[PDB]
């Protein structure tokens, strides 16, 4: 689950799929167990320190390839500019969603 | 060679005078300086090397580490990147 | 502190004594050293 490949959709055959496994990122290990056992993701932002200019866009979609009780549409995030790029035109951590 | 922009020494000659008004000269020392001529020399060169150097992104031209020429410093979120 | 390419800072600030704190108000996690705080966003008027 840590690889690069081209996709196998009918319209994704030309898409590069950069995939990584959470299990191998060793996030849990950063903090002692005693602090709490439930460790869950709140938000993911994508940065691409690319030679991508202010008038240049990048098309990329970040998605979760597994089972989770996510709200419908929370399974994926689109990237447009690559500079602390979130899934929203405006990022608000307090909008009730 | 005098101009408002600069005045430079271009000729030094040693001479003497005779008691009858005649003049004795030695071959002069001639000097020359470089000229600034943008009216003739304004050579436009495209530059591919400054890829994505964007004035409105976190980029600047700075010399780091004592070097005489500036490099391209990009300040990312969490890291700085640099082209020396 | 000085940090590597994209390194973070892990530290927990906590109060080692008795106080009338609500659960979780006993500790703050530092993720980075830039005048960090307990939340992802600090707001003194969110009712909490």
């Amino acid at each position: 689950n840590n690889n690069l490949a081209f996709g196998a959709g009918t319209d994704t055959k030309t898409s590069l799929q950069a995939s990584v496994s959470f299990a191998d990122l060793k996030i849990r290990e950063d903090y002692p167990a005693s602090l709490g056992k439930i460790r869950r993701i709140k938000q993911i932002s994508v940065t691409l320190p690319a030679l991508l200019g202010p008038y240049q866009d990048v098309q990329a979609i970040l998605s979760y390839g597994d089972k989770a009780g996510l709200a419908n549409g929370c399974e994926a995030l689109a990237v447009s500019h690559g500079m602390n790029d979130s899934g929203q035109f405006q990022l608000d951590f307090n909008d009730g969603k | 060679d005098e101009s408002a922009i600069a005045s430079t020494l271009v000729f030094v000659r040693r001479v003497g005078h005779e008691q009858d008004g005649n003049v004795v000269t030695l071959p002069p020392l001639e000097l020359a300086y470089q000229d600034f001529s943008p009216r003739h020399h304004a050579h436009w060169q495209p530059m591919d090397v400054l890829a994505n150097f964007n004035a409105i992104q976190r980029w600047q031209l700075v010399d780091l580490k004592g070097e005489g020429l500036p490099g391209l410093l990009y300040q990312d979120k969490g890291a700085w990147w640099y082209r020396s």
